[PDB]
């Protein structure tokens, strides 16, 4: 028996972990880049009139607008869920760390050192009375 | 590992003061570290640290491999470096969560010992016997066949 | 809880609490400011409904640890 | 004076030995303490599983006395019906 | 299971919720249908306090809460309080979002319209499910007998009602309502133990009557029999330890309790009891089916389960009805979960498939699609 | 951590004052609560002999000072001495100026309100805070004990107070504060000792009866065996040395004091000892929080400290206790200063950070904002 | 000499306090000494008497088997003879 591997397997664990973090960036950041230029396409400095440019702007509201509420409302479904979430982590709290929430705490401090206080009082008590002679 | 060579290297001279000052009380002269057991929890407990008896007798009945009670000083002053608490909580819960978060490539709310060991062999490192065994029996320390948050957080808990 | 106020909530946000305008009627150049305007706010809400996406997805695994949490505790 | 300082040295030795006393007693007392803590704690798993289990088959020994008594009723039904 | 999509057989009931998946034999969550606020103050800070405890989790903290049925009489009376238990019953309790799964409620008999229309109009807006049905309590506890004719008393926590069927042609001017049930029943033994000292008032010490009202009380074979016993020997008196202590001993209060549901004068009702609803529900339906019916009298529902109902109900009924019937009474021993096994067996047949009522259905028509074809 | 401060839990108490910074496992300066002005004339010049000796320099000098208590039963009585013995505490015993820290008092339950509003009149005034707030001496009690449920007895030296909580709602309706405390139990001792011929008079010799109490008396376990047995034999009689010389021998004058506790009558007092007024405080709690608040039972205040008191307090509520329920009590050994370990760990949360009075709503609202929401 | 007498003094109040704690450790230790034993007994009887009632619960799931069988059985007959 011994505890001597917890070391060497906190730095793999540390460099693994690091490296799965940083992939993970890198394909959410690619991901997301290819969905938005697959849903976002970027406007025209020529090729369209002016009547041609307005009935663009007006569809575009249009769509805008319906996208818009899709986000609306898969907005409001993310917000009802993390407050679930939100609720279920205070019943996690009160089925588990009811008994752990008076474990946290910091003592023994400073009267763990206070052994010559007793005997500081009586050296400045002596000092008085030397000054009062 | 060489973390304790480093510790040696970054030697706290706050700490160092205390160190001298249970090398003079420890030795009494011309003396070769007799590693008295009894001198040792009462060196642990004055230097305001607070040592666990446990870790008091882990000291009595891991010392004086040479049988004549005679110990170097500088695998001495490694055990006294390392069994003080010299760590900051081991990174955050939130970091493990997210980290946890990275290991589920099962993706069924928990990580696996095997999938660990598939991984650490991701990693590129030669396993021995301080590595495959014990590793993996910690990992699911309540030996459920798979190794859930709390035991992940568990087994590397104050960690850094 | 008075169910009715969650649906004119939901109506208001679809249809009067969220930029609700119709804008088609804009000179050229300000009609071309506006709808690159709209299309930079379309981009920033795509931007959101993909974190939204992301997040949701996150929280699903976090219930899913907590069930699992749950389970083994009880 | 020099009487004095022989009994004052003499306290001295005597001092310090009462403080190595005190710390013995000490480290005793964390020790006891921490053992009763755990000691109470198994007291308190054993008598809630004690608990459980009494529950148990106190329900289990009820339906068992239910479903014989209907039982026999039944049976007795059957000579009837012969 | 795998692909493919399983309907939701939800039973609101009155007093517990019984819901599960279709397709089983036993619902998988089954609860009492409370929801309390705290009435006390509250010092401890941070300990995570909610405003309201629904379901089983209220029947373990009900000593500092004022716990209060949604539903009174079948009707629904509080429709916030209905809509938080059905939340918690989806989510916390099956753990499935309704969106991806078709419902199945039960409704009582001759129950007001509003009730029925503000119940899919919530299934369909809040919860969004894809497609939802309301069916009537009695035909179901048909179904799960496995006959297809029969008279079924169900008589539940809320209201008792007694629904004659032949041939799978329900006669709706033969359905007999009557709104006795267990409630009342644990109110008058509420009311009858004071006769010995031992007072109940609180909202909280209701449930602790219900459970002694479940253990120790029955019905007896002949009643004043019974009182002339139970006054002069004491064979009877059956003990119970309250939840902290301080033993009670219940004498004839033991068969006075369910007693009412034959008299319900005892709690100052003018109707007959069910012995006698039962056969004017029987006589009403027409002359060549009262033997089938006769024959097939079906028992259902939580209070149908005092221990020797089933034979006073068949002396009863032979009694009153001609000497040539034959009179038998079906008493299964599943009779709790009797209407919720038949919600199942319902939403498992494929002939059922396309009654749901489709959400563009609703869309179309309204809430008032409910009474339309799709009933 | 960061910015901010740390936040002082000061604890008046009656007979000793406790303070601390929040955080901490003990309290940082422990020290009578007693203002004595010299009562001789005084004949040395240039001595500097000062007009009033606080705290603990006046128990050296208690030869020649009048010491007077400025706290009689929990309420205050002399405001002008409390807040000398405040400002001593803030400024030599701790050496932090107030203007920088937040404060959190204590007060007993059922305490005039005069008291409080002129308490926080005074450290919004004279000392000026930042902010403070005021908690129930018994809530802090039952936070140092890691529970959450139980009923507490938090029998100090001023008042004995007994405070049921369950699941963090306490219930107001059940409190029972009872005035006898361990000031009476020195007054019956030191009335009872003139039985051998030691007469003690002075209001410093007060102290030396004290003492006597804690260092030598203890509660019997069965009473009438006890005395008995001191009547007999004479293992009992344990002597001690008064400050001069001439040891004394107590006898079943030991026992007697502290029995006071469980016998009220003794000092003349109707009401009922310590063992009966928690079982009553239980009673008047709901049906179904009884068996939790039996089996938590909890223990705190320095009177509580006689060896032998969680014995014969468990017999004694046995007794009375249905015998079913498992009747335990909690008494952890740092009894003395439970009540300000748990205020330390209150005011050391995050969730509680919100709850101070700060300075602008007591400019806002006057001294009468303590019985508002910020309690 | 008087410097040295006040020293003794001050030892003697000293040794008279080590004396002090040394008395308060023993009681407290022979206390927890107690509480430690009885702690253990009643621990051990209370895991004795819930393996008692796992046992008997043990034997009432067998019994309540086998009248669930011979019920199933009566049943059939009585629905065969009506």
């Amino acid at each position: 028996i011994s505890a001597s591997r917890k070391l060497q397997l906190k730095t793999l664990m540390l460099q693994i972990a690091k490296q799965e973090l940083e992939r993970e960036a890198e394909e959410r950041r690619g991901e997301k880049g290819r969905a938005l230029s697959t849903r976002c396409q970027p406007l025209e400095l020529a090729g369209l009139s002016f009547a041609e440019l307005q009935d663009l702007c007006r569809q575009l509201h249009a769509r805008v607008d319906k996208v818009d509420e899709e986000r609306y409302d898969v907005e409001a479904k993310v917000t009802k869920n993390i407050t679930e979430i939100a609720d279920l982590n205070q019943k996690i709290f009160d089925l588990r760390g009811k008994f752990k929430r008076p474990t946290l705490r910091r003592v023994r401090i400073s009267a763990d050192a206070m052994m010559q206080a007793l005997l500081g009082a009586r050296a400045k008590e002596t000092l008085d009375l030397r000054a009062h002679l | 590992d060489d973390i304790y060579k480093a510790a040696v290297e970054q030697l706290t001279e706050e700490q160092k003061n205390e160190f001298k000052a249970a090398f003079d009380i420890f030795v009494l002269g011309a003396e070769d570290g007799c590693i008295s057991t009894k001198e040792l929890g009462k060196v642990m407990r004055m230097l305001g640290q607070n040592p666990t008896p446990e870790e008091l007798q882990e000291m009595i009945d891991e010392v004086d491999e040479d049988g004549s009670g005679t110990v170097d000083f500088d695998e001495f002053l490694v055990m006294m470096v390392r069994c003080m608490k010299d760590d900051s909580k081991g990174k955050s819960e939130e970091e493990l969560s997210d980290l946890f978060r990275m290991f589920d490539k099962n993706a069924d709310g928990y990580i696996d010992l095997e999938e660990l060991k598939i991984m650490l062999q991701a990693t590129g490192e030669t396993i021995t016997e301080d590595d495959i065994e014990e590793l993996m029996k910690d990992g699911d320390k309540n030996n459920d066949g798979r190794i859930d948050y709390d035991e992940f957080l568990e087994f590397m808990k104050g960690v850094e | 809880g008075k169910r009715q106020t969650e649906r004119e909530k939901k109506k208001k946000i679809l249809a009067e609490r969220r930029k609700v305008l119709a804008i088609d009627h804009l000179n050229e150049d300000q009609l071309r400011e506006k709808a690159k305007e709209l299309w930079q706010s379309i981009y920033n809400l795509e931007a959101e409904k993909f974190d939204l996406q992301e997040k949701f997805k996150q929280q699903k695994y976090e219930i899913n640890v907590l069930r699992n949490r749950i389970n083994d505790n009880q | 004076a020099q009487k004095d300082e022989e009994k004052m040295e003499i306290q001295e030795i005597q001092l310090k030995e009462a403080k190595h006393i005190a710390e013995d007693a000490d480290r005793k007392y964390e020790e006891v303490a921490r053992k009763l803590v755990i000691i109470e704690s198994d007291l308190e798993r054993a008598e809630e599983r004690a608990e459980l289990s009494e529950g148990k088959c106190a329900e289990l020994e009820e339906e068992l006395k239910t479903v014989t008594n209907n039982l026999k009723s039944l049976e007795a039904q059957a000579e009837k019906y012969s | 299971d795998d692909e493919e999509t399983t309907a939701l057989v939800c039973d609101n009931g009155s007093g517990l919720v019984k819901a599960g998946f279709a397709g089983d034999d036993a619902p998988r969550a089954v609860f009492p249908s409370i929801v309390g606020r705290p009435r006390h103050q509250g010092v401890m800070v941070g300990m995570g306090q909610k405003d309201s405890y629904v379901g089983d989790e209220a029947q373990s903290k009900r000593g500092i809460l004022t716990l209060k049925y949604p539903i009174e009489h079948g009707i629904i009376t509080n429709w916030d309080d209905m809509e938080k238990i059905w939340h918690h019953t989806f989510y916390n309790e099956l753990r499935v979002a309704p969106e991806e799964h078709p419902t199945l409620l039960t409704e009582a008999p001759l129950n007001p319209k509003a009730n029925r229309e503000k119940m899919t109009q919530i299934m369909f807006e809040t919860f969004n499910v894809p497609a939802m049905y309301v069916a009537i309590q009695a035909v179901l506890s048909l179904y799960a007998s496995g006959r297809t004719t029969g008279i079924v008393l169900d008589s539940g926590d809320g209201v008792t009602h007694n629904v004659p069927i032949y041939e799978g042609y329900a006669l709706p001017h033969a359905i007999m309502r009557l709104d006795l049930a267990g409630r009342d029943l644990t109110d008058y033994l509420m009311k009858i133990l004071t006769e010995r000292g031992y007072s109940f008032v609180t909202t909280a010490e209701r449930e602790i009557v219900r459970d002694i009202k479940e253990k120790l009380c029955y019905v007896a074979l002949d009643f004043e029999n019974e009182m002339a016993t139970a006054a002069s020997s004491s064979s009877l008196e059956k003990s119970y330890e309250l939840p902290d202590g301080q033993v009670i001993t219940i004498g004839n209060e033991r068969f006075r309790c369910p007693e009412t549901l034959f008299q319900p004068s005892f709690i100052g009702m003018e109707s007959a009891g069910i012995h006698e609803t039962t056969y004017n529900s029987i006589m009403k339906c027409d002359i060549d089916i009262r033997k089938d019916l006769y024959a097939n009298n079906v028992l259902s529902g939580g209070t149908t389960m005092y221990p020797g109902i089933a034979d006073r109900m068949q002396k009863e009924i032979t009694a009153l009805a001609p000497s040539t019937m034959k009179i038998k009474i079906i008493a299964p021993p599943e009779r709790k979960y009797s209407v919720w096994i038949g919600g199942s067996i319902l939403a498992s047949l494929s002939t059922f498939q396309q009654m749901w009522i489709s959400k563009q259905e609703y869309d179309e028509a309204g809430p008032s699609i409910v009474h339309r074809k799709c009933f």
